[PDB]
């Protein structure tokens, strides 16, 4: 179970999507 | 435990005035609900809707759903049918935990009466909640009630 | 419109609630 890193304002929408998906996974298994 | 609640309708039906009157009176809020606290997080739906692959997964996350449509509004009524299709392709499932919403009930012009809202919640086996985000009346029991139906399933 | 980023020592509650900013963010630029 590893924390996500956020990426930067020079990210993308599908980066930020990617993150998005990836916390959602992290915030699941770590409750 | 953590729920997420997604509210959809017709552009201009106060979805997101009935978010903001939730959170602020951010999109999270803790509450209490029949003795057991919750954790909320809302998706107000905002724009227009449209064919997006990623905008599905973002529904799909979604474990509650509110089709608010305006009482001054008789179109935003008449579509309550094509985002209730929506959610169950998405969801891929015909029993999705949902409520019927009527917002702006403050308002004395009304085009859709309560029966009628009653009637179409009836005939899906949803409840319905008639709410005014303007003078907060009945604002906490649509998001409650929703909760509701996601224990209930 | 983009919700900044939470930073490296933020919590699981400051993760929840940015999570909430993106949801809303991300679907509204689709
Ligand atoms: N009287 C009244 N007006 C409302 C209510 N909810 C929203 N409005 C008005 O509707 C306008 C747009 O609503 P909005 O939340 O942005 O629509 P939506 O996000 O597309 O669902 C706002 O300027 C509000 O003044 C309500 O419950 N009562
Ligand atoms: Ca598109
Ligand atoms: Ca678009
Ligand atoms: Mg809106």
């Amino acid at each position: 179970p590893r924390r996500p890193r956020c990426p930067g304002d020079d990210a993308s929408i599908e980066d930020l999507h990617e993150y998005w998906a990836r916390l959602w996974n992290y915030l699941y298994a770590v409750a | 435990t953590e729920y997420k609640l997604v509210v959809v309708g017709a552009v201009g039906v106060g979805k997101s005035a009935l978010t903001i009157q939730l959170i602020q009176n951010s999109y999270r809020k803790q509450v209490v609900i029949d003795g057991e606290t919750c954790l909320l997080d809302i998706l107000d739906t905002a724009g227009q809707e449209e064919y997006s692959a990623m905008r599905d997964q973002y529904m799909r996350t979604g474990e509650g759903f509110l089709c608010v449509f305006a009482i001054n509004n008789t179109k935003s009524f008449e579509d309550i049918h094509h985002y209730r299709e929506q959610i169950k392709r998405v969801k891929d499932s015909e029993d999705v935990p949902m409520v019927l919403v009527g917002n702006k009930c403050d308002l004395p012009s009304r085009t859709v009466d309560t029966k009628q809202a009653q009637d179409l919640a009836r005939s899906y086996g949803i409840p319905f909640i008639e709410t005014s985000a303007k003078t907060r009346q009945g604002v906490d029991d649509a998001f409650y009630t929703l909760v509701r139906e996601i224990r209930k399933h």
